[PDB]
């Protein structure tokens, strides 16, 4: 369960990890190696944005848009009727892209270690970061 | 002809985090409403162009999400402006995007811009005017090139 | 009064200068060090709270007591019904102190003495407009 | 000593943690109810002694729970000063003689619930200096209560 | 209004401010960069000295003018005779340009918005007396 | 050069020499009358031309030399920027210009004035960089006349 | 402003980054002829009209080529000081007016080459500060062509 | 392709990510700890080099001959009839020891991982080190 | 003349005292300092790019043609056939000015004076050589 | 018996990283091309050792590689002089590659020896000769060694 305490953490360890301009970049780094290291088959689906290259400027902007949407969530988490708004627009943008369902339980994975790896382990929640990635996915994979 | 320089980059990227509300979207809802408010004010045609996302009901989840969005686009681009080559592609992502809606132009975006021009001001401390409608112009043109 | 945006200047520029302030006693303390310079006759409605030394715990409590709740305001000035019951109850503990309105322009110009000396932005009109809003909700 | 001058300043470096430049104001009211919440269970006290009656929905709770919060900041940023604190502490022991049905028990329930919310939230807070300065805080406000 | 003592205050902190500014052409600036950003129509008053590029020569002249000026009759606050031929003088430069008093409330409020920032200590009340005088005698 | 930015930096120095944090905002009046007075000797043109007719106990006087001396504390003020400190010239030059009698020769006549009065009451200053500094000033606000 | 001090600093670091002390006095070649080929793609100019008529194989062009980087280096390295700055533009103004065929159109394809080739070996270049500096020195070099 | 752009940018990072003294040590780590842990049969072909001890000096030496061979065709890039020489004595070098054909594209990719980590991913092109890399080795392998 | 070990020293050497230099205009200007303090006669050569003031533009401009035409030199030293073009477009632009054997003497010994006092390691032969080569590719 | 010393090793070090062109052969083959040109002047018969890299034609790729390698062979060695547990492993192994060479001999590294002190002073600047003669026998003698 994503609950109110659990959404406060994820806020403020969220706001520590993404950070300001080229910064972000490094977050979105490793969300994508760890990912393609152990799903190297999705990187097919990211073939218009260069999944090939993701040091390339159409991937590195892809990524900071993924970047962008979690933050809509995150900062959404308290105001459901508009986290669903989000989510049902993320929806559409996923849909029809012959996207595995088990990319979202992966890519959940690989954003929760490289925020871990950003804010440090022992500051570091998976039950709170869990729930809520959950919730957010679900509105997502369909 | 006049550039978004190095110096008008770091004054709007300081200007926006500085206003900016990391954790919570009222704020950036709050910012976005006033926009709007304007930017129909000054166009009362515009207000349809969004009736996808209720429009007619600022204060409905519907569109205070539109209103996240935009803002949303709004930062990445902003955060983007110390990596113009990412930038680029982001812009000519959000200007395909809006090519798909019907009736957006080029001058609504000189709409916009006022909008954002009027509402700045009164969010953000020490606001620097002319880096921002310089580098506004900046990511503003990218989106609304090519209609 | 006190609208959106102005809420949003208010609430970062007290961050940066309430917020960020080393010594959060003092701060409290030069407010209604100034408050007492500016209106003289102000002074004698905190015999109380030992106003007689200023450096008294019995004083600084006071103080403190007094900007955390200017924190606890401007932090729900977006909750408009829970400000103005927040403002009610402090209308309640103020009514028996026969205060008059000079009192709380004074507490005003107070305010607006000390905060921006601990900033390098400040918008005078958002932080009027906003003082208003509490000195208003508090006097009744 | 019981509540040291490290304890203290750990103690105000962790609420600040939990209340940094992101987080505070606008988490306050979040933080309080849950704060409640776990107070309710621990302590077995009603919520309709409270204002709004415990109810989070209502207004007048969510600015009840503003000031309790607020209390606890003020208290919490003053640990460092101990002869400031205990006069804080007496003012808020004098308001609540005021009222009926404060107990010295229930006192150091909402003290403990302010310490397991804030480790809920910030999983590394040093649980052992909230306890000590909590407990502190708790004495001063339900003295003879 | 701006009474003798109050003359003390604003003269210690206009040099406190301005005259121990590290960049006067900065701080005047940062003045008329509030006043826009408090009054948006007030900006294309000033079509003729280059507020187009407000780091321009053109424009930056202007606001060291005013400043300057700011100045000069912080000066002459004590000397009653001369500030007031010297505020009929710059009335004369500004009837011209149809002002309005939301004009000289919102310089006031950027005057207001500016100086605290580059001070520890500040006296609201003084500062509004006193730039009433001043405002006053150029507005007419 | 002529007025190099060194030479700028130490008449910005001596003129704040002059007008410390003691002697800034009471002084001035003093010292333009005392401009005046060696600019009609050297100049030899009519107070009368002049607000207040060169009666240094009329306010409208006093009032037009607290001007003069403003104008030229922005000026120098103003020299380690030549782009800035030229347009400043012009509007001087064109506010001038707009004047019947204002002369060349008038207009390096008072520059200098300023000059050596700075020098008798700080003797220290350096009269070369005045000398460069105020003739740059003077031809900006005398070009054309 | 357009190419500002800091869009200058920018440039020349970049610039310096490509020509670091590995690959300073053994890449220049290289450079230049990847740089003239993307020109003569975008401008349609002639390869006849330069020296060794393009060939990249001709010591004739390989000495052209080693020319226009230099030149550029030195209006690059020269981005900091306007002054200094607008009179190298003129001085290859001159140069360039002298040539039959030099088009305004054209230079700007050159600096634009410079740019891209750049981009392609550094791919962390501020490509927006080499497009306001780029154009600032095509139009010095392009003037009245 | 591996062009005469991508020559240079492959040459500016090499000799950046190279430097010096026991710091090369530092970059041949990261390629064959990478490399044994995609690869993990491969390590018996360096039984006379100690390859089950890869800080051990045998394997330490093999390592920054690996490097040196790598610093040799990097440098030589511009001159294909030398790069060709060195690729024929590198060739020599590895024939009839049982090196598997996949070996080569799995050390390309360990070596570029390699480099990248050491002069950052915003700086780094993948496509100019993968034409490079691959023109390297295809004159080794076989 | 310059062999292929010379070049490396002067290549090195080049690049760690103008390569590094803070201030390449400053770098430039005292090379033809020097010059002109070695012979006298030199200065006159150049009225045509404002040696009057060796600090204007014009003059700075000229100084780091040359610098700038004495670092692509060194950097083609090994490269015979695209240098000695390069030395032959020299020779043509300054074919026209009549200088002497005396002058490419001088400011041989400008670039020796120069160049060693922003380095630790000099080789003055192979700076020689290497400078032979390049004054004769110019001189003709 | 004069040893290569803990500073001996960062003269040598810093001669070689500074006269060193890091992306460029062009440099080390014509380091290595006056070493050969020296060797081969110091004893004629030794150019009859390289028939199999085209020794006879010093402008060919054939021997302008195998100058890449010997000067390669060096610096990788030459590095190496702070981890010497390393270094032995690799004079160990320049060592046997040197021993299935017919006709070279201990003799041949001391006119090599000779060749690069003659070079040296003439692409490094501030060249310590003294440090570069006790290191390279220090690398030389380790693959001189059995032959
Ligand atoms: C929290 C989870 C995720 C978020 C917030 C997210 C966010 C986004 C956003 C904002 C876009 C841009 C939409 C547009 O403008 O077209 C996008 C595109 C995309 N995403 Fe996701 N994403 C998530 C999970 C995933 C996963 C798990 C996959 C596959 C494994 C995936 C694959 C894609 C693809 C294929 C695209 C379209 C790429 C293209 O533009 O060509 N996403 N995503
Ligand atoms: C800097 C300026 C702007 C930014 C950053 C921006 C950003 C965005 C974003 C992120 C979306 C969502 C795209 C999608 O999900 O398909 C969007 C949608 C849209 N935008 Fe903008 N926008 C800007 C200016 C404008 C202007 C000036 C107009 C018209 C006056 C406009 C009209 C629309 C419309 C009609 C939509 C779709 C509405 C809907 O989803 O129902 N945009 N914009
Ligand atoms: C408008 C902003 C104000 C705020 C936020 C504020 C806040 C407070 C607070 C928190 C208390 C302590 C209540 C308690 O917990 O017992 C208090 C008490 C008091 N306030 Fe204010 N106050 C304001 C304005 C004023 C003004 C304008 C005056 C008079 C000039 C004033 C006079 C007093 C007095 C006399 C007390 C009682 C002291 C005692 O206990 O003896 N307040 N105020
Ligand atoms: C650590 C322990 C506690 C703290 C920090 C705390 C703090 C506060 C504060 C700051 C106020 C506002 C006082 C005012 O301005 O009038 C308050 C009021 C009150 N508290 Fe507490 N409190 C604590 C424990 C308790 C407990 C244990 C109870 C109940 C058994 C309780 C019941 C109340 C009630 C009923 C009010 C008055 C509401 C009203 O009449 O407006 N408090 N408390
Ligand atoms: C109350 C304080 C003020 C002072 C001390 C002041 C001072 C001055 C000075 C020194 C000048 C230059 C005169 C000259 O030498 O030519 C000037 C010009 C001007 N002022 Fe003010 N001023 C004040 C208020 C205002 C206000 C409130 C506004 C409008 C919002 C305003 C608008 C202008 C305009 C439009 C000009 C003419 C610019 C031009 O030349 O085109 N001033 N002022
Ligand atoms: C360094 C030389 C000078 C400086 C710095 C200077 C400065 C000034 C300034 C700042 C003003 C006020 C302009 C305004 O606000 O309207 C002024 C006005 C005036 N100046 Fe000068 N001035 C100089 C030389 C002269 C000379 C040489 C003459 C006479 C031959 C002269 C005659 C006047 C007169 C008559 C006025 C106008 C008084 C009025 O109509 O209000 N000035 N000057
Ligand atoms: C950014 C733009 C350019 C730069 C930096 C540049 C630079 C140079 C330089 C430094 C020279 C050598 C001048 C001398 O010493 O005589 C030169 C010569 C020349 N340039 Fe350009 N150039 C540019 C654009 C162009 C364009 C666009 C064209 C053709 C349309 C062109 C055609 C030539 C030719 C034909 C010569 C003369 C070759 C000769 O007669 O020796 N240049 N240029
Ligand atoms: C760019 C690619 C490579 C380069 C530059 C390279 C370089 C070298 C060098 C210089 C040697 C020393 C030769 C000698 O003196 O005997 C060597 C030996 C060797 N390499 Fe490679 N190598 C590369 C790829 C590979 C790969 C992909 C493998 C196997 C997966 C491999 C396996 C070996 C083996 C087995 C030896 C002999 C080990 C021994 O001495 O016992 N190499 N390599
Ligand atoms: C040997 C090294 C020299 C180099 C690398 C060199 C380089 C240059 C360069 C790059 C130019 C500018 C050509 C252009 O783009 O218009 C130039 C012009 C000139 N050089 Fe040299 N030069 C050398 C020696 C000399 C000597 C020894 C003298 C006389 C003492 C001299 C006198 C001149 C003159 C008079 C000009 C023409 C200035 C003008 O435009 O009026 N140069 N040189
Ligand atoms: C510090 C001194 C030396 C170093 C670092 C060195 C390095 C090397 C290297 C790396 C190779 C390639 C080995 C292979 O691929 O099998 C080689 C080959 C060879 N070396 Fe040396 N060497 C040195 C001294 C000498 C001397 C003094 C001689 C004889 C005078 C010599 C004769 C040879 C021969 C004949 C070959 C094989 C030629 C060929 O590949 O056809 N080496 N050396
Ligand atoms: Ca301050
Ligand atoms: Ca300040
Ligand atoms: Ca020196």
């Amino acid at each position: 369960d994503c609950t109110s305490l659990n959404r406060l953490l994820v806020k403020r360890q969220w706001a520590e990890a993404y950070g300001e301009g080229t910064n972000r970049e490094l977050l979105g780094n490793r969300i994508w190696e760890d990912l393609f290291a152990n799903m190297p088959d999705a990187r097919g689906l990211f073939s218009r944005v260069n999944g090939n290259d993701i040091d390339s400027s159409e991937f590195q902007a892809h990524s900071l848009r993924v970047l962008g949407g979690l933050d809509m969530c995150v900062a959404s988490l308290d105001d459901v009727p508009v986290l669903n708004a989000l989510l049902a627009r993320l929806n559409s943008q996923h849909d029809s892209r012959g996207i595995p369902a088990a990319g979202y339980p992966a890519f959940v994975a690989s954003a929760i270690s490289a925020v871990r790896a950003t804010v440090g382990a022992r500051s570091f929640d998976n039950d709170a970061w869990n729930s809520c990635m959950n919730q957010i996915v679900s509105g997502i994979s369909g | 002809s006049s550039c978004c320089s190095s110096e008008d980059r770091a004054n709007v990227m300081h200007n926006w985090d500085a206003a900016w509300s990391a954790a919570y979207s009222d704020r950036r809802v709050a910012l976005a409403q006033a926009v709007f408010a304007s930017l129909f004010s000054r166009d009362a045609a515009a207000q349809g162009l969004f009736s996808g996302v209720s429009a007619d009901n600022p204060d409905s989840a519907d569109f205070r999400a539109h209103c996240v969005r935009v803002v949303n686009g709004l930062d990445v681009a902003i955060n983007m402006l110390n990596d113009p080559a990412v930038l680029n592609e982001q812009l000519a992502h959000l200007s395909a995007q809006h090519q798909a809606r019907a009736g957006v132009a080029a001058a609504h975006f000189d709409v916009m811009a006022e909008a954002f021009a009027e509402v700045m001001p009164q969010v953000s401390s020490c606001f620097s005017s002319d880096s921002w409608n310089r580098c506004f112009a900046r990511i503003a043109n990218g989106i609304s090139a090519g209609l | 009064v006190c609208n959106r945006l102005e809420q949003i200047l208010v609430k970062t520029q007290w961050a940066q200068s309430y917020g960020e302030a080393e010594n959060r006693a003092a701060f409290s303390r030069d407010l209604f060090s100034e408050l007492f310079n500016i209106q003289g006759s102000s002074r004698a409605l905190f015999s109380g709270v030992g106003v007689d030394d200023m450096n008294s715990a019995a004083f600084t409590a006071h103080c403190l007591r007094v900007t955390g709740a200017l924190n606890r305001l401007i932090s729900q000035l977006d909750q408009q019904a829970t400000i103005n019951a927040d403002l009610a109850h402090l209308a309640g503990q103020h009514a028996s102190r026969n205060l008059d309105a000079s009192n709380f322009a004074a507490m005003g110009q107070a305010v607006m003495s000390v905060v921006p000396t601990h900033l390098d932005c400040f918008n005078q009109h958002a932080w009027g407009e906003c003082y208003e809003r509490i000195a208003s909700g508090i006097s009744g | 000593e019981c509540c040291s001058r490290g304890d203290a300043e750990v103690v105000i470096s962790e609420w600040d943690q939990v209340f940094n430049a992101a987080m505070a104001g606008s988490s306050e009211s979040a933080i309080g109810v849950a704060i409640f919440d776990v107070f309710f269970t621990s302590s077995g006290v009603s919520p309709s002694m409270f204002p709004g009656g415990g109810d989070s929905s209502s207004a007048e709770f969510l600015a009840q729970v503003s000031r309790v919060i607020s209390g606890a900041d003020i208290a919490i940023n003053s640990l460092t000063n101990r002869a400031t604190c205990d006069s804080l502490l007496s003012h808020l022991n004098a308001q609540h003689k005021a009222i009926s049905g404060v107990t010295g028990a229930a006192v150091t329930h909402l003290s403990e619930a302010i310490s397991s919310v804030v480790a809920q939230v910030l999983p590394s807070a040093h649980i052992d200096a909230w306890g000590y300065c909590m407990a502190y805080i708790a004495a001063g406000i339900g003295a003879g209560l």
